[PDB]
This record gives C-alpha cells, structure tokens and sequence, in this order.
C-alpha cells in the first residue's frame, strides 16, 4: 500500500529525496560498531523489528 | 603602524625564560619543551640530532605561528631512559660535531693555501 | 559590548555553527584553494613517507593520541602511505562512502567491470581511510561530502 | 611464529593490466601454483623491483610477535624478539575491508574472494581454502613477501 501511494507522489519516478537521519548511513554505523559478522548467523527476531 | 621592532625577534625578554619544560598526559613518558626567541635554524637541527638517537621513540618540532618567535619540541622515549637526558646529550654530541668541524676546517685551511688570512 | 550579546554571538552565530547552511542543506565550506590541491596529490597511492616526515607531520596536528601508526610497509624499509596519515586526521568514526566522481576511472560501467579498484573509488569505514584519492567531491562543498559526515 | 592465515609460491602472469600503469606503484597480477587461488596486488616497484619471469613466495599472517595480539599498533622499533617473519624480503601492513562470495546458492558458499588494504596498496585474493582466515576486520594483517624464489 506504501509503494502505490508513494507512486502517486512521484508520478515522474525520481529516487531521491531529502529526509532527516540518515538511515543507510546509520545501519552502516551498526555494522561497523558492533563487528556484525556478514556470513555468521545474525541473532535477531523478525517480529522484534516489526514491533 | 603595528610592526614590532625588528631587535625583539631575537632577544629575550625581561620576564620570559628561554627554555621551559611540561609533561604530556596523553602517553606515559614523554615531553614537551618550549624554545622562546628561536627560530627553524635551532629547532630543525635539534630535531636531526636526536632521530640519529636510537633510544628516542619520536621526535618532532613545530612552529607554532610564524609571526611568533618560539619553538615547540616534543620528544618521547623508551621507559628505561629519560627524555631530558637524550635532549642534552643530542646538544653536546651536536656540539662536539660542530667543533670537531671547525678543528678540520682551520687545518684544511692550514693546508697549503695562501692568502689564507 | 555585555555579557548577554557575546552570550547570544558565542551560542548562535559563532563560525562552528555556521557551517551546514539551510540555504541548501551542504556545508557552507570546505576545503579550499592550494590546500585542496595539495590534498588531492597526497592521497594518491602512490606517495610514502620515512620515519622524520611522519614524525614531522604528526607533530602538525592537533588531537593526535601520540601513537605513531604502524607503517604500511615495514620492510625493506619503514614506509607510510599518504592516506594512512591522512586516516589521523578523520574524526572519531566518520564514515562515507563513493563520492569519486572526478574525470578519474569511468563514466560508470567500467568499475562495473569486477572492481578492479582501477583506483578512483573514495571508501572510508570506521573513520579510517581505506582507498583512493580526495578531492573536490569528497571534502568540497558538496552536499554528500566528507566534511558533511563530520558535522 | 605467526599463526599462518594463508601460504603460497605464486607464479607472475602479468604486471601490467590494462597497461595502463604508474611509478612507484604497480599492480602484478598472479596465480598460485596449486591452480586453484588467483591473486592480485599492488607493490612498491621502486623499492622491490619485481620481474614478469619471477616466481614468488608469499604469506599472510594474523600476527608477528609470535602467537599473542599485537593491536597495540605503534610500530616500536625497540623491539629485538626474533618472533619475526623478519627473513622475508617484503613485508606489508594492513586492513581487510570486503569478503565477497556467491552465497545465495543451496549450500553455496563455495569458492571465495578477499579484498586487502595496505595502507591504499590494494590486494585481491580468490580461493576456498582462506575461508577460516580471511575477515572483514581492523588493521591486523600482514603481507609478507619473499626471496621471489629461482
Ligand atoms: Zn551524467
């Protein structure tokens, strides 16, 4: 329902727009803080995210 | 006008002192020394004589602005040897290769050569 | 001419504060003129430095912990990188990322081609610069930059 | 001794990829004798002057001083502990900054490539056998480079 909605926004298609916090550059913190290992199983439950 | 008289580039003043010593906290056993009234002529060669000091973890100096006639050295060396230690020795050693220098100097001039004097 | 006004001028509009404008959310400033090109020559791969110019160059800088860094090469004689020194300098743990879009590797598909690093890609992690060369782009004015990161 | 993360005699293919090619720094382009791990690398031709013809040793080691960490950095060059990988006649320092296999796959995870910083020397390895040694992790790994063999 997001994506429909967010079509009709942007009716000219573009990808970029400016927002507060940047969140890929935040996860990326965590990775690198935390030593997330890429390839080892994370330790993490889906609905905790949801939540 | 604001420019200093060109005599106080060089000479110490009545309330200052010529060299003066604090410790850094940020690594254990290491210094700072303030040269005042001095200039890369002196600060560049101290820096030369203790890195060919074996004992000597770093050495370095800087400028601090080049309006202001001082000197910053910073030296830092092993536990088992102290940093004020390595800095007059570095001076004496300097001092001996100077003289030794002049010694060879006035003798290679000695040598025959006229109009010598 | 009082206390309130140099309070209001330190809090408000003092230089550190001005730095990203909100008249187009980038910084307001950035690295400059002769410095910057001087930047740009330094972190090529290729520049190295003996024991006296590190230890010179450390002594230059400000918040240095006063831990000489191990030099990328160690034999067969001690030699530093140029952005090994520079990985000094970049904040706690400032982290870009692209930002190499100079007249330097392709206009695109040709880093596709496997990532033969060819060279240009500006990568950064922990605060510690892992590759390629600085310029305009990364440190200037723009919106994306690594002065940007800082702030 | 070193904890040996990787080990091999490596033979040159080329020196010049693309040709393109710079002072000081060089980008070799090598495969292992075993036929089975590709690698390529930048060198400081200047001060290690390689050759297409030569085969060369190389070693990839998690430590020096032995066995124990050495994450203390700062090279201290006081120390006299002949722990040292010191024989070798090229030794490099550096980070591991990606790591980077088809994993998607049933199983998968088979066949393997790492990417070396050394201090903006850059390396690139592809293999299986590095798959307990090689991590994405802070300055820690050393390239040590040998004799460039007979
Ligand atoms: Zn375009």
């Amino acid at each position: 329902e997001d994506r429909e909605v967010l079509r009709v926004i942007f009716p000219t298609g573009d990808s970029k727009v400016v927002l507060p916090c940047n969140l890929l550059r935040m996860i990326w913190n965590a990775q690198k803080i935390f030593h997330i290992n890429p390839r080892l199983p994370s330790d993490l439950h889906p609905i905790k995210v949801v939540e | 006008m604001n420019a200093p008289p060109a005599f106080e580039s060089f000479l110490l003043f009545e309330g200052e002192k010529k060299i003066t010593i604090n410790k850094d906290t940020k690594v254990p056993n290491a210094c700072l020394f303030t040269i005042n009234k001095e200039d890369h002529t002196l600060g560049n060669i101290i820096k030369s004589q203790l890195l060919k000091d074996p004992q000597v973890l770093f050495a370095g100096y800087k400028v601090p602005h080049p309006l202001e006639h001082k000197i910053i050295i910073r030296v830092q060396t092993t536990p088992d040897y102290s940093p004020q230690e390595a800095f007059t020795n570095a001076i004496t050693d300097l001092i001996s290769e100077l003289s030794l220098l002049e010694e060879r100097f006035r003798v290679a001039i000695k040598d025959k050569q006229e109009g010598i004097e | 001419q009082s206390l309130e006004t140099r309070a209001e001028i330190q809090e408000l509009a003092m230089v550190p504060r001005m730095i990203v404008t909100p008249q187009s959310n980038r910084p307001v400033m950035g690295i400059v003129q002769d410095t910057l090109t001087a930047v740009r020559k330094f972190t090529k791969r290729d520049v190295f430095l003996e024991r006296g110019e590190v230890m010179n160059l450390l002594m230059f800088l400000s918040t240095w912990d006063g831990k000489v860094p191990q030099p990328a090469i160690l034999k067969p004689r001690p030699l530093w990188t140029g952005k090994q020194i520079f990985s000094l300098i970049i904040p706690g743990h400032i982290n870009c990322i692209r930002t190499h879009s100079t007249h330097p590797d392709d206009e695109d598909s040709g880093p596709y081609k496997h990532i033969s690093p060819g060279d240009t890609k500006v990568v950064v992690e922990n605060g510690e610069l892992i590759m390629g060369i600085l310029c305009k782009k990364s440190l200037g004015t723009s919106a994306g930059s690594l002065v940007h990161i800082s702030y | 001794m070193a904890g040996i993360l990787f080990e091999d005699i490596f033979d040159v293919k080329d020196i010049d990829p693309e040709g393109k090619k710079f002072d000081r720094v060089s980008r070799l382009h090598c495969e292992s004798e075993s036929f089975k791990m590709d690698l390529i690398l930048d060198v400081n031709i200047q001060i290690y002057p390689v050759d297409l013809g030569d085969k060369f040793r190389l070693v990839i080691a998690s430590t020096l001083y032995e066995d124990g960490t050495l994450d203390d950095g700062e090279y201290n060059p006081t120390d006299d502990r002949p722990s040292r990988a010191d024989q070798f006649e090229y030794v490099m320092y550096g980070k591991v900054y990606r790591i980077e296999g088809d994993e998607t796959s049933t199983e998968a995870a088979t066949r393997l490539s790492a990417y070396v910083s050394y201090g903006g020397l850059l390396m690139r390895l592809q293999g299986d056998a590095n798959n307990l040694h090689g991590f994405e992790v802070d300055s820690r790994v050393y390239l040590l480079m040998k004799k460039l063999a007979f």
